[PDB]
């Protein structure tokens, strides 16, 4: 029919292969990114390793450059490929223009790459969705979401993967101007958004934070328990 | 069950590879129960006359209810209840009607009481989801091929009536049957007995069991080595 | 290679009640009549003296079970399942030996090819050397 | 860890141990409740049926005894081939329902003239001779044959099928209203049209609208009726309805769901009888037939042959203007605001049939009821069209 | 017509916690039952020509037939149950105004003249198809499905109760409603809840029950069922497993398939027969909605289509609260790890999980279900996707 | 249906050709590797030794890639050879470019990128081969990685792929004491796993293929267990099992 | 049986219709309404945002983009396909400014953009290009030597001079309204009022600041996209 062909329009004008690739992201794992006044955070749901998998190489949050980071959801191999291409392009852009790559440019490159991978037969679309975060060299908080279709959008705080709709509604009901006044408030917001779907807390949660140009350090497993303890303390404080 | 606050489980499915003990377990539970056991082994509810299968299901359940707490054994349930096929034309529809009547009897508007039911099949994966659904079938029991200890137990059960010779090591025979169903173990016992019979003796030796294992478990392998070496 | 002839010879040299059926005969036009015929033939063998059931061309109905997607395939698999449950089902049979001959054993359902249903799968290979001499002598 | 079967001691302890002191009393009382309810249902019973005995003012008991003794009971049968009676072979094949078929003579009461093939013959029980023909006397106010004289729907009510309504206007009005024009153009008036289109398009409604405009009575016949129990004498059904239409003034015959009839022994009798009532009946009559089904091909090939049903009107799913007109028509009968953007709703439901539109309006009414509001709002219509129609993908890649 | 003969509906005892108040309420109900039985028995004890001659005229036995036509006031066309039909007379004492095509006339054994009419004929099948004891399940026993319950109450309850809104808005009441979804979602439970709370006659039907062996028995059974529903108005007809007969219409070759198609065309015709303003509604449930005929679900026949999705997280926890509301759980049981696990748990699956956890507790000689018991139970009852590693 | 060329997406989002490449590994010979405190090993099953195989070979399942690299193969033989040749090529290319032995992560990612490219585009069947890379580096000492036909990979300390791999890995995780296994304990565990996962009451040394990587005195040595060595190991295990059963 | 001619763009129907191109045409009806009007004082472009979530940053949704200071654009269709079309339009405008050192007319802009389009059925796609028709409709407006000029581009590559054209999910209704509400000497202010009136009449949601992006081009000023305050001023009158 009209489904098994990437470059064939359906009678109702749908490229159903592109939509199927988009839906393949929903089978991934939840990843929410929030941008604040001075911080941008990347909260993802970490799959619990059974007994032997090395968490060091199950990387879900990866840094394209010193000024940009991103979290994906939907296909690990396609994600790895697009990550390598994104860092190669970041280095090439810094070679061509000598200034660090803005979040908009790298997001546009990723979107264009995925698009050019979904415009011809014999090229399966990249079945991942990316949440580009980082600061431009002028110091502005920008967050971007790239779709498997090859399009990108600017979000203040978006979620991808499975259960992304629920986290989206949570952020709609809880994203306020004062909620990003301090870094700890943004951390509380993103942790609450994650616990909306991954209710166990503690483990199964990975956070990466970006202040103004510090070469982000992913929150190591020594204060994530501390941060969730503060979250629980506040949770019993208001109730 | 009442004080626990739970609802009584109703049906169990006995699935597994053929010759593992499903029908044997049903026979045993029929032997050792005070309930009025019922054998409604599959394809007996498939009648030529239209709508007779559903009527037979209704009469079967009304009779099971009329008697004491009863047990219904649907052997080879794969036959009538497999999967509802889309549309008609060449698709089966009357057997689907009988199956749907059985489903509604099992867990429908009426909520039958004390009508515990047992079903068996070799292909659970092809059974319909509306039949495998819990509340209609709880505790889907799997009958895996016996391990070495269980194979030894089956050998000792089926060799109880034989005249074994002093020095028989049934443990070695059990170790000689990797991944062998219980039916194949019984067949091994029978073939060892026949090897004894052919020489017009009454006792059975270890060599007899060894050749019986070789004969019963004999199977066709991949003769072409080239095909077999496709995979590393 | 002598299968049906051996069945004929068995029927000759038997004191049993011999019931001869062919596999395709079981498959009926009306729904549920094939399994009914299987039930009746096995019940006739049971209620009679020690009896023998010979089902020539068993693989006409006893092919390996698969995910049947139409009514006819479902009915044929129902016939096979009724055969299985009649041979080694809940109510065991006494003094009812069943002989079935086929050309393609490998296509038979594994549930049919297990001890307790088919205790012996006897191969009838093409005659070799001595067997060819014996056949030539007994035919000439 | 092997499971251990619950020992009798464990069974005894688990039963009592932690339990309500009242639990025994509760269980006993509940069981007694069930037993008492069963006892009440046992001791009420025997509700008197009181069969249909009229008051004794109407019982002429002697007369009923005499009619029991005298009046013979006649089984009802369906007649068949006349076997060339012509006073030399006064015999007919009659099929006595499920009992059997027979070949029987007449009765002194009946005459050959009123007995032919196909009507209900009352045969006796000894010799099975036909003793009284029983015409079905159908005239069915208990079922279909709408027989509506002037349908309430009008020319304004039908919306969107402007091309369709114009083609219908031509065929069933220009001969009907201006016969002289067809006469002086040297052409037989259009014998009929087959109104084919997807179901729910409204072809029936458009036909009833022109019927109301023609002031000619609208007759709607279903097919499933004479597929189901009222089969057989359907030939006499159409015979009597065509006859009363001849007695009636200018008419408009309309067959909907006729696909069931067209798609066959008694059914074949029905269409050869309508062949006799269309070809045999002069094509100049004012009983114009309006054929209508979704299937354009399932109709029997001998039906649309020239000298019979002559054209075909192809109804199609309403367009944007059609959809908004249907929306306004259906919302007129509803308590809604005066600023509902019906063009918006028509846009939001592309490729939507008229039945889908009426269902959308009904769902909007239900949504308004849900919030306990006497007036339906535009948001209710939006939610209704979101529910009925469509039974992120279109918002994130398209824009 | 006689009004709705609803179910028995014994009053519900609210505590259910095995306390004194439960004892008080149950003893009160028992007291009222005892004073009812006393009255019925004592009034049975206390206090004790033309009819006999008309019985003589009727004779013995008297056959039962269905009236189909009435030629004159003294002749009609009755049909015996066998299928044969006769031109018979009507005797004077038969009350004429009750004669209506489709009734149950009483026929003399010899010369089958109409000697009476039977107001209640309902055959054993349609009689058992009528609910007498309301199911104990209630809307309180349904977790989640707030939208589904709301829609069903708008469909089969709001017209039954104060309906002035429906004609105030000018829209018709929804004639018939169909429930669909994956097996075990609550389709039958939601019908039990409706029957428990209804005030109208509830007619449970298996769908496959309507099909009958003898020719013409299927459509006759459907016709009798809906005739009872109308005559029992207001009434609700719950045809569970409609896909038993609701499959795609296809050209029939065998006689049995022709009879099946005849039965469904009769059901569709009689669904069309009554007006939506009538107080008889139909409720149908199925798992294979896609395999239904796209004419039974026409907007002019069954407008509503209530979807039953697999319960979400909050609905899952509501169902768990409902089914563990009678357990003696410990303080350690979180019940949140189970509803966490992204699975396809349904209401039936949750109930089975609770039952299996109880059985694990029994297996440990304890009556207080713990978190470990629930943990093992969830794995035990869940049977049988994407390879692990592809989708992160 | 959506079971055409690999560059297709099921409506639910599944890559069915990739899924079939996944499930195809269950037909391959069973191979496993375990990470010990001071060594790593690869244990593989010789599924096809009928009577007359020359055994002119160093290892069929285990393939050495670099002076610090070794891996075991499980899949189609042709794709196996192609992937091993590409592994050697990329390892030596990294050595030439950087004058340093290639890290395990980098080489595994290179091969997995190649494999993904074979399922990302081109209308080419994905490599139906799953790998178990063994190696050492200064970055993370001893590492074990399990590849995947889909182009994924993972760092493991104990992993079995092939037939009966699910049961083998389940019991292995049930019987793995992380951080406290030497080479001898790892070898005994591997022998026990191969015993429980293969269809033989007493597995022979011929059906078993074991290679051990150990870093000692500045250099990493990759050696396959000689026939005498593997026979001694299996006999030590069978007497240990005899002691266990007589004690029970 | 239209299905055999459905698959692929290089297949002719028995009626000679390019069915895949027709489907690309209909794929415009899935884009938000865009309205452009031609006036003597300039051209105005109004669009519908269709904001999915209040959290979304409005500036990311680019219904109206700048090809050059003298020309404006409005879009309806796939975001990706448009993005490529817009990049090609800007690149060709800069190519003209490089080679001829002049401001290229909007007619030539739409000519070049259509040249990039209608290339799906061509063999020059070997290095890499679109094998399917572009599924985005383009609304080009600006001022050139012929005064202000508005052009609408068809996914098949057809362009036409339109005094007032509406594209998107509601092309039919908005076009029908513009048919009777358009007048030749209509001033720019009353043109913008008319455009906002049509958008309000045709929008699914109510009219506010975040539901519409407004652009205008007049001979004096360059391309101007209406800022927030200008949007409030122009929306308080309506
Ligand atoms: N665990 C066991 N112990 C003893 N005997 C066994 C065991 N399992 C199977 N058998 C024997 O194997 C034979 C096969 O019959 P059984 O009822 O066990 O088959 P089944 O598992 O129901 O197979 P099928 O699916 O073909 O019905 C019987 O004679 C039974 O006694
Ligand atoms: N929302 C719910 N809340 C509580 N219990 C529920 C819910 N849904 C289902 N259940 C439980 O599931 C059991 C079976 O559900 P039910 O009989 O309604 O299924 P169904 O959807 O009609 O299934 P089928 O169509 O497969 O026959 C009920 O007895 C009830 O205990
Ligand atoms: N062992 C044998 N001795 C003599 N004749 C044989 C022998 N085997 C086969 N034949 C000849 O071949 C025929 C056997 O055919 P049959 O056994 O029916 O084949 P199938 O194996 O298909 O049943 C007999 O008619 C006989 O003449
Ligand atoms: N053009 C139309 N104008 C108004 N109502 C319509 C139109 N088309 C269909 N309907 C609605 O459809 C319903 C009945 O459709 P119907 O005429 O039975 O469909 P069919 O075309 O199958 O005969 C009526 O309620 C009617 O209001
Ligand atoms: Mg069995
Ligand atoms: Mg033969
Ligand atoms: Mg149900």
């Amino acid at each position: 029919s009209y489904d098994r062909a990437i470059t064939v329009f359906s009678p109702d004008g749908h490229l159903f292969q592109v939509e199927y690739a988009q839906e393949a992201v929903k089978k991934g794992s939840t990843a929410v990114g929030v941008r604040g006044r001075d911080i941008v955070v990347l909260g993802v749901e970490k799959k619990s390793v059974a007994k032997l998998q090395d968490e060091r190489t199950v990387r879900k949050i990866c840094a394209l450059d010193d000024n940009v980071c991103m979290a994906f959801a939907g296909l690990t191999a396609d994600a790895r490929i697009v990550i390598n291409r994104a860092r190669v392009e970041c280095q090439s852009h810094r070679l061509t223009v000598e200034d660090p790559v803005t979040v908009e440019y790298i997001t546009r490159y990723i979107a264009s790459l995925k698009q050019r991978y979904t415009q011809s037969n014999g090229r399966r679309p990249f079945g991942i969705s990316a949440l580009i975060v980082g600061f431009d060299f002028d110091g502005t908080p920008r967050l971007y979401q790239t779709d498997p279709s090859g399009t990108y959008h600017a979000w203040k705080a978006n979620a991808i993967g499975r259960g992304a709709k629920s986290v989206r509604e949570f952020l709609e009901k809880n994203y306020t101007d004062e909620a990003i006044e301090t870094d700890d408030l943004t951390i509380k917001l993103v942790i609450k958004a994650l616990l909306e779907v991954v209710q166990s807390g503690g483990k199964n949660i990975e956070l990466a934070v970006m202040r103004r140009d510090q070469s982000l350090k992913i929150l190591n497993p020594e204060e994530i328990e501390k941060y969730v303890a503060e979250i629980e303390k506040e949770k019993e404080e208001n109730e | 069950f009442e004080a626990l606050g739970i609802a009584q489980p109703k049906g169990v499915l006995l699935y597994g590879p053929p010759g593992t003990g499903k029908t044997l377990l049903a026979r045993a539970v029929a032997h050792h129960t005070d309930c009025t056991f019922i054998r409604v082994s599959g394809s007996e509810l498939v009648q030529k006359f239209i709508g007779e299968g559903a009527r037979m299901v209704r009469e079967l359940f009304v009779m099971a209810r009329e008697h004491a707490p009863s047990i219904i054994f649907m052997d080879e349930i794969d036959s009538i209840g497999s999967s509802r096929l889309e549309g008609g034309s060449g698709g089966d529809s009357e057997v689907q009607r009988t199956m749907l009547e059985l489903l509604n009897q099992l867990d429908g508007f009426e909520a039958t009481k004390n009508i515990k039911v047992i079903m068996a099949t070799n292909r659970i994966d092809i059974l319909d989801s509306a039949l495998l659904r819990p509340g209609r079938i709880d505790r889907k029991i799997e009958f895996p091929p016996p391990n070495e200890e269980a194979r030894l137990d089956i050998l000792k059960i089926h060799s109880r009536k034989m005249n074994l010779t002093r020095g028989i090591n049934l443990r070695k025979i059990a170790e000689l049957m990797p991944g062998a169903s219980g039916a194949e173990v019984k067949g091994v016992c029978t073939e060892a007995g026949m090897y004894a019979l052919r020489e017009r003796r009454v006792h059975v030796t270890q060599e007899d069991f060894e050749m019986a294992v070789a004969k019963v478990m004999q199977k066709d392998s991949e003769k072409n080595m080239s095909i077999k070496k496709l995979w590393k | 290679c002598g299968k049906t002839m051996l069945a004929k010879a068995v029927a000759h040299h038997t004191t049993a009640a011999f019931i001869r059926v062919v596999g395709s005969e079981f498959v009926q036009k009306y729904l549920g009549e094939g399994p009914r015929m299987v039930r009746d033939v096995f019940r006739l063998a049971k209620e009679n003296a020690p009896a023998i059931i010979f089902i020539d061309e068993i693989d006409a109905i006893a092919t390996k079970r698969f995910d049947a997607q139409t009514g006819a395939d479902r009915e044929v698999q129902r016939i096979l399942l009724e055969l299985l449950n009649q041979m080694d089902g809940f109510d065991q049979n006494v003094n009812v030996k069943v002989i079935m001959a086929t050309n393609r054993a490998d296509t038979l359902d594994p549930a049919l090819l297990r001890p307790g249903r088919l205790d012996r799968k006897i191969e009838f290979p093409l005659p070799d050397r001595r067997q060819k001499r014996l056949i030539f002598s007994t035919i000439t | 860890k092997p499971i251990r079967a619950l020992d009798e001691g464990d069974i005894a302890l688990l039963k009592t141990y932690g339990q309500s002191t009242y639990s025994r009393q509760i269980k006993q009382v509940e069981d007694d409740i069930q037993q008492l309810l069963k006892k009440i249902n046992e001791l009420t019973g025997i509700k008197e049926s009181d069969t249909g005995l009229a008051p004794p003012a109407l019982w002429d008991l002697a007369a009923d005894k005499q009619t029991l003794q005298s009046e013979q009971p006649l089984q009802v049968a369906r007649c068949t081939k006349i076997i060339n009676a012509d006073s030399e072979d006064p015999k007919y094949i009659i099929n006595v329902k499920q009992f059997a078929k027979f070949v029987v003579d007449l009765s002194d009461q009946v005459a050959p003239t009123d007995i032919e093939e196909g009507m209900r013959v009352g045969v006796d029980r000894n010799k099975y001779q036909i003793h009284i023909p029983l015409p079905p006397k159908i005239d069915p106010t208990v079922t279909m044959m709408q027989v509506e004289e002037k349908p309430d729907v009008t020319y304004s009510d039908v919306g969107g099928c402007k091309e369709q309504i114009e083609k219908l206007r031509e065929v069933v009005e220009t001969p009907l209203l201006h016969p002289e024009r067809f006469v002086n153009l040297g052409i037989e008036p259009p014998k009929g049209v087959l109104l084919f289109g997807p179901p729910g398009t409204g072809k029936t409604l458009c036909a009833r609208a022109v019927a109301n405009r023609t002031d000619a009575c609208f007759i709607r016949v279903i097919g499933s009726e004479l597929v189901q129990k009222y089969v057989g004498e359907g030939a006499r059904m159409v015979r009597e309805l065509f006859e009363m239409a001849r007695t009636k003034k200018a008419c408009l015959i309309f067959f909907d769901e006729i696909d069931a009839i067209g798609g066959d022994n008694e059914v074949q009798r029905t269409m050869l009888e309508l062949i006799n009532q269309l070809d045999g009946f002069d094509p100049r009559g004012n009983i114009k037939v309006l054929m209508a089904t979704n299937r354009p091909d399932t109709l029997d090939p001998a039906l649309m042959r020239p000298g019979r049903l002559d054209r075909k009107i192809e109804f199609s799913l309403p367009d944007l203007e059609g959809r908004t007109h249907i929306f306004k028509i259906h919302a007129r009968s509803m308590s809604v605001e005066r600023d509902i953007r019906f063009e918006l709703l028509a846009r939001l439901c592309p490729n939507s049939t008229g039945a889908e539109i009426r269902s959308v309006c009904t769902e909007a009414g239900m949504f308004a009821i849900r919030a306990r509001r006497k007036i339906a709002t535009e948001k209710d219509f939006l939610e209704a069209v979101n529910k009925v129609i469509k039974s992120t993908p279109r918002y994130m890649t398209y824009n | 017509t006689k009004g709705p003969d609803a179910a028995s509906k014994l009053p519900l005892v609210t505590p259910h916690t095995q306390c004194r108040l439960k004892l008080l309420k149950l003893e009160r109900i028992k007291d009222y039952l005892l004073m009812e039985e006393e009255f019925i028995r004592n009034q049975e004890q206390m206090k004790p020509e033309e009819r006999s001659k008309v019985d003589d005229l009727r004779g013995t036995p008297m056959s039962v037939g269905t009236l189909e036509e009435i030629i004159d006031d003294n002749h009609a066309i009755v049909s015996t149950s066998v299928g044969s039909e006769h031109y018979v007379s009507i005797l004077s004492f038969v009350d004429k105004d009750l004669l209506e095509p489709g009734c149950s006339v009483l026929l003399n054994h010899k010369v089958h003249a109409v000697i009476g009419v039977l107001m209640d004929d309902t055959d054993p099948l349609v009689t058992v198809m009528k609910v007498e004891k309301a199911p104990q399940e209630t809307y309180a026993d349904i977790g989640g499905l707030d939208n589904q319950i709301q829609e069903i109450k708008e469909s089969v309850e709001l017209p039954l109760t104060h309906p002035e809104y429906y004609e105030e808005m000018g829209i018709k009441p929804p004639k018939g409603v169909i429930l669909y979804g994956p097996p075990g979602t609550g389709k039958t439970l939601l019908a039990k809840a409706v029957a428990n709370q209804t005030s109208a006659t509830f007619l449970r039907v298996v769908g496959s029950e309507l099909i009958q062996k003898y020719l013409g028995d299927g459509p006759k059974l459907v016709r009798e069922l809906f005739r009872v529903a109308e005559e029992h108005a207001p009434s609700i007809v719950f045809i569970d497993e409609i896909d038993a007969i609701g499959t795609k219409r296809y050209d029939s070759n065998s006689g049995g398939e022709r009879e099946i198609q005849r039965t469904m065309l009769e059901l569709l015709n009689q669904l069309d027969g009554f007006d939506s303003r009538g107080d008889v509604k139909v409720i149908m449930a199925t798992n294979r909605i896609e395999t239904l005929d796209p004419a039974l679900i026409r907007p002019g026949r069954i407008d509503r289509k209530i979807e039953f999705p697999l319960p979400d997280e909050k609905t899952k926890k509501r169902i768990f609260q409902i089914h563990t509301s009678r357990m003696t759980l410990a303080d350690d049981v979180t019940l949140d790890d189970l509803i966490m696990a992204k699975d396809d748990l349904s209401g039936a699956d949750i109930k089975a999980i609770c039952t299996e956890a109880g059985l694990m507790a029994l297996r440990e000689r304890r009556m207080k279900v713990t978190n470990e018991d629930f943990k093992k139970s969830k794995e035990n009852v869940l049977y049988k996707g994407t390879p692990e590693g592809l989708y992160l | 249906r959506y079971d055409s060329r690999t560059t297709i997406f099921s409506p639910e989002g599944r890559l069915y050709q990739v899924e079939y490449a996944m499930e195809a590994i269950g037909h391959a010979g069973t191979c496993l590797g375990i990470l010990a405190n001071d060594g790593v090993l690869l244990a593989a099953e010789r599924r096809n030794i009928h009577k007359l195989l020359d055994e002119v070979f160093f290892s069929e399942k285990i393939y050495k890639l670099n002076e610090d690299m070794a891996c075991s193969v499980a899949g189609i033989t042709s794709d196996a050879n192609v992937l091993t040749n590409e592994l050697r090529l990329i390892a030596q290319r990294y050595l030439l470019q950087y004058q340093e032995p290639i890290p395990c992560e980098q080489l595994v990612t290179a091969l997995c990128d190649i494999k993904q490219a074979y399922t990302q585009f081109g209308g080419k069947r994905p490599f139906g081969v799953s790998l178990l890379y063994i190696g050492w580096d200064k970055h993370y000492g001893f590492q074990l990685y399990q590849s995947d036909p889909s182009g994924n990979y993972g760092g493991w300390k104990a992993t079995c792929i092939g037939n009966n791999s699910a049961a083998a890995v389940s019991m292995l995780k049930q019987d793995y004491k992380e951080g406290e296994m030497t080479l001898k304990s790892a070898l005994a565990l591997a022998i026990k796993v191969l015993n429980k996962t293969m269809d033989v009451s007493k597995l022979s040394a011929e059906k078993v293929e074991i290679a051990t990587l150990t870093r000692e005195n500045g250099k990493t040595v990759i050696r396959v267990l000689k026939q005498k060595e593997v026979e001694q190991l299996i006999k030590k295990h069978e007497e240990e099992e005899a002691k266990a059963e007589r004690e029970k | 049986t239209r299905s055999e001619y459905d698959r692929g763009v290089n297949t002719f129907s028995p009626e000679g219709r390019l069915f895949q191109v027709e489907y690309a045409i209909e794929a415009i009806k899935l884009g938000s309404t865009a309205i452009g009007i031609q006036t003597s004082e300039g051209v105005c472009l109004a669009v519908e945002k269709r904001i999915t979530s209040p959290l979304m940053e409005p500036s990311s949704i680019e219904k109206i983009v700048e090809i050059d200071a003298h020309i404006g654009c409005a879009m309806s269709g796939l975001i990706a396909d448009a993005k490529t079309l817009i990049d090609k339009a800007r690149v060709e405008t800069q190519n003209h400014w490089f080679t001829y050192n002049e401001t290229m007319t909007v007619e030539s802009v739409t000519q070049a953009v259509s040249n990039l389009a209608l290339q799906f059925g061509e063999e020059d796609a070997d290095p890499g290009a679109m094998s399917r028709p572009f599924g985005v409709a383009l609304l080009f407006g600006g001022v050139d030597e012929k005064g202000p000029q508005l052009f609408h581009m068809d996914p098949s590559g057809t362009f036409v001079q339109c005094d007032a054209r509406a594209i998107g999910s509601a092309s039919e209704g908005a076009q029908s309204s513009l048919q009777e509400v358009y007048h030749k000497s209509m001033t720019l202010k009353e043109a913008i009022k008319s455009s906002l009136i049509i958008l309000k009449q045709v929008m699914e949601e109510k009219l506010n600041a975040t539901n519409i992006e407004l652009a205008t081009v007049q001979p004096g000023q360059n391309f101007h996209m209406f800022t927030k305050e200008e949007l409030e001023e122009v929306i308080k009158d309506i």
